[PDB]
């Protein structure tokens, strides 16, 4: 199903079928989304950080009415939705094969850390299909227009090391150190302002579809917010002070 | 409880404040409204109106179990149709600050308003039919009238809500924010217009309420009535003397 | 042929159905289009209809030879305006599910419409202008109210399509949906209309009606008085009971 | 000076040309777009007319002093209502070809007309109500029957403008093109309704200045009364006969 | 003019004044426009590709009252919408030089693969125009922004390998084995489920747009759409029986 | 077709006369749907310029049939038939005169007002009882008689029920002719035989722009009445029309 851990401001949910290659069923959507419940409505948790169980990430939706409108529309349409709303930094730790709903889910994390011999599988053209769960909206702004045109009519793997060659995920790391890493970044980001970095994200994830006259009145709009957060005035006197801030997130 | 007034210079500030039953509209919530309006009305010292719920709710819709218990006979003498009639009477410039869910009588109260300015998150919606009634209170007038048939047919027949952005999209609303700076860029809203003369202001919304009630070449000669009205009035002067020698303008009233 | 009838529950389901014509609005189809809403107006099984065409085309205007042969005493006593007028008159919900050109006669017919769902590719036009005539059908009266002066006399006194998008943009149509889709998500609109209450429906449409015959106090008035009317009725305890304890409602038609 | 006009076969042109003035709509002015309208809706060699400022201005509002010298008494009795009537009266396709700022005096002459192409960097604005006053020649009226009561009263009540996109979006445009080809382009416009029948163009037009003056329903009997009135005519034969046998057709104006 | 082959579900269309470059004069785009009419409405044509005869693509416009709108107007701006509404795959070869017009169609393909001498020259501002065919609108999601600015305002070559590296194109191929590689994913392509890909196209296309919300709903849509095609249904057969599949593109 | 419903015919004018003695002339929904379908086939027929309707010289229409309003409950009276016939009634495109001779209450009042002239007799009653049955006028006794004869005079009579004369009516307005009752019928005739002496299509012309004035602003009806003027102005007729007025003879119109 789906462990989940939460410590130091990090909550660390572990997608968990390991032999099914964490691929999805729907009782499986069901507790992701209460698990995602905890992570928007309790605020001491300041980092969400997703990764899979065993050797694969995801392998996305387990293929075994032909409406496949209704299973986007049930379980990974909201997912999606939710996630590009939480005002909080997301990681996706992707430890090995992500594939169909599995590569778009983890392509559309804040941050991607993957594992060297991690590869992205996105070949719903085999299948007469298209890429899913904001496949098709982060493609051609992760990758640019070219390629991802390239990967989603021809469908064919990824490697960590191309996927971050082209700019589709921040980083690349030795199998081994993966886990170590993601849960050192998320552990970091879990004590940094995390009102400004949900007022970031909002606006960068905003910028894709604004004007940059609208841009400029959203970016005064979300400064006026963050300066007056307590963050905000902590973040100027441990600065002029020289010594180390301590953030609450608000 | 239940309504907090507040105040900012000439501007008035309402707070639908039922938090546990999602703001909506009360019996005594209704009466308190208008009761607040009519008397800014009278008191020369406001020049416009805020009203706002809280950021999860403006209001989500009124009171169901005070209509369930009106039958036939006690529908055709209900009360509440005259404290809406009394809403609308208010003569001076009402903004909505809607954040969070405006329905039924919330959005009816949404659409009485002069001005709409919403927050990201809003959603407006017409329930009514769902629950084998519908619009009561300007529904099913108001909303047609500002965003054409299609639209609000639909919403109407069907019940179903639109966000914040279709709802300006469609001229429902005039201005989108933030959540969290809604209530306060609507208060900003007011307090501009707060800054112009009282007359005109109640002479220009009164031109505006009765281009809804008239055929157009009616509205240009009422509009033309009030307009001569103004010319009368001592802050006309006041207006155009302290924009002339560049100055910021103090208006008596007269 | 000329117009397929089908029926998917309380939802009627009316085909304009001439290819090789574009399914120009023939004097025959017309009255076939009334006949039909005419009938579902008194079947207590119907709750909504919806109206379309096909891909290619929802309706290209109207027989052109048909409106030729009148001559101006021809014109005066045609019979097609009563037929619109009977049109206009059914009190049902009535969806306008369009494809491909909408034009002159057949995009009156869909302003004509409570709700239009549109495709990606429908385009809406009055070209009447371009053969020395104008809209005869409603198209100067029923447009310019739901998108304003400036487009639709643009469109009226040029006679220059629109596309799908700019007609939701404009307030045209409230939904634009794949080609292939608009069909089947009209009727699911569809479908969530007519597990409403009937007369709950009847009354709601007739209020948006008469928003467009009255002022807006008078309008008021009037929905007033249909609201009234449905406190009075039977479904509007079975709409509300089956929302307070939860089920889907089993309404009488009282 | 201060009015240039100029002619595109059956297009009319009318520049506003007060530079140093901001093309403030001089009484003088007024007075010689009067004179100018009434002067072309009897002459047969013109269908159309297009009304435009300058890159900078449209018109930047009216003479601030020829309007304080009016008092009560002189406000009562002014000349220029009338002014405004009579522009409003011409019978023939009006197009607004608006850049740069369309303020006051000069957004209510866009008001006026049948459409309105607007450029890239155009403003639309009422600042009346900062002066003491409000709008005195359609402003209450015009704006909110085309983009809605939120939006109009926003304006209306605070005065402050909107860009070209928002105007569109809004309804109150129904084009937005690069500043250096809002002229050209707005003539070209003029000349595609000018090469449809002139009769057609003015019962037409007629219809639509009559959708804001009655209820839909008698707006329907009359627009069958304009349009009964086309097929009596000798063009209506002439414009689908070019149309059927495909050719540009030559209407004589009966 | 322009030749034309049709063959194994394969379009091939080939520029053809090769001294002149194979640039456009009034009688080629009507010949590329009848072409262009076949493909649309031929339903077992799957797959375009583009190709210049010659040693060059396509040196664009020939340039032998000034109103450079009509020409936009009439020629290209049709050409360009009606290629990017087909929901068929298009492939561009360019097999040599690809000047003004002709840089930006070959750079407006789904799929693009450049012979390695080949160039892009954009050089419409040393003229004193703008980059035509969609140039504006293709080349800040093809490169980026601050490349396509560069590219359009300094106006100079870019040779295959550069655009490659810069995730203009999809591939690079030694001059001599281009059209044999090209015309090799054409055929690949023609056999794919075509109504998928069209999809998946108009998708995309459609991405740079749209919001995330508006876009779930529209996949939502294209998936209900395309699970309902007999190429899905053969394609989860086919994998399930570890066999080839055969689509018909339906 | 219907015994209750006697059809006759004189020349272009088209009588129709209530025929429900018993019944005291009571408008049934089978008479109402056979008056409408009378005067909608008069409508396209071109022989027929104007309807004269009439009962006898005991009553018009004394009401309607009780059991048939009766019968219908909240629901039943929402989806009635009735109020589309009155529609109907009212679209009639041509001259409809009420020669009323004894009661006109109910919906016989409302059936006259549905008229466009009335011609009255001396003994004629003219009412709306409704209200003293529990319910009100249904077919447009609260509209047409308040437009023709004041707020005290229209509310008096349909919030008390009390009948008026004849003469009480043509002082109000609601009548504009008051005959012997042997004669108000004859005379009603000679009244349609003169409108019925004018060009068909200027009848109709003219009474739309009479119909429209109730249901537009002032302004508006001007601009209206221009229209439909301006419509004859294209007319045959109305060349022969004004050629048999200066020649001095009787004018043959063609319809056109």
């Amino acid at each position: 199903f789906i462990l989940s851990h939460v410590e130091k401001g990090v909550m660390t949910l572990t997608l968990n079928r390991p032999e099914r290659l964490n691929s999805f069923n729907d009782e499986m959507h069901a507790q992701l989304a209460e698990c995602l419940k905890q992570v928007e409505r309790d605020d001491t948790i300041r980092c969400l950080l997703l990764t899979g169980a065993g050797r694969g990430f995801c392998a996305g939706q387990d293929l075994n009415a032909p409406d496949l409108g209704m299973s986007v529309e049930r379980f990974y349409n909201p997912l999606v939705r939710r996630l590009a709303k939480l005002p909080k930094p997301v990681i996706c730790a992707v430890n090995g094969v992500a594939a169909g709903a599995g590569a778009t889910l983890a392509l559309g994390g804040d941050i991607v850390i993957a594992a060297r011999s991690a590869k992205f599988v996105m070949a719903f053209s085999k299948l007469g299909l298209i890429p899913d769960c904001g496949g098709t909206w982060l493609l051609p702004r992760v990758a640019g227009r070219a390629r991802a045109m390239g990967l989603a009519l021809l469908g064919n793997q990824l490697s960590a090391e191309q996927a971050h060659e082209w700019g589709m995920i921040w980083q690349v790391v030795d199998d081994e150190t993966l886990a170590d890493t993601a849960q050192q970044l998320a552990r970091h980001l879990a004590t940094q302002p995390t009102f400004g970095l949900g007022l970031i994200k909002q606006a960068i994830n905003s910028a894709e579809t604004n004007t940059l006259d609208t841009q400029l009145d959203l970016e005064r709009d979300y400064q006026r917010l963050a300066g007056r957060s307590a963050d905000y005035r902590e973040g100027v006197s441990a600065f002029l002070a020289k010594r180390s801030p301590q953030f609450t997130g608000k | 409880s239940e309504l907090i007034v507040s105040r900012q210079q000439r501007v008035l500030l309402l707070t639908l404040n039922r938090p546990a039953a999602r703001n909506a509209l009360n019996n005594a919530l209704l009466m308190q409204l208008v009761n607040e309006l009519e008397a800014a009305a009278t008191d020369t010292s406001i020049s416009v109106c805020v009203i706002t719920g809280n950021a999860r709710f403006f209001a989500a819709g009124a009171d169901l179990n005070e209509m369930a218990e009106k039958d036939l006979a006690a529908t055709l003498n209900d009360t509440r149709p005259q404290l809406w009639a009394r809403l609308q009477a208010f003569n001076k410039p009402l903004i909505a600050a809607v954040n969070g869910y405006a329905l039924g009588a919330g959005c009816e109260l949404a659409l009485l308003c002069d001005v709409v300015v919403a927050g990201e998150n809003a959603r407006f919606g017409l329930p009514e039919i769902t629950l084998g009634i519908m619009p009561g209170a300007g529904g099913t007038q108001r909303l047609i009238r500002s965003v054409g048939k299609s639209l609000a047919s639909k919403m109407v027949l069907s019940g179903e809500s639109i966000t914040a952005q279709q709802a300006q999209q469609a001229g429902l609303v005039s201005d989108v924010f933030p959540s969290d700076l809604t209530l306060e860029y609507a208060l900003q809203l007011a307090s501009k217009m707060a800054r112009h003369s009282p007359l005109a202001l109640q002479a220009a919304k009164q031109a505006l309420r009765q281009s809804q009630e008239v055929a157009l070449q009616a509205g240009l000669a009422q509009e033309r009535q009030l307009f001569t009205l103004l010319a009368a009035t001592e802050d006309r002067h006041e207006g155009i003397s302290a924009f002339l020698q560049k100055r910021t303008p103090d208006f008596k009233g007269r």
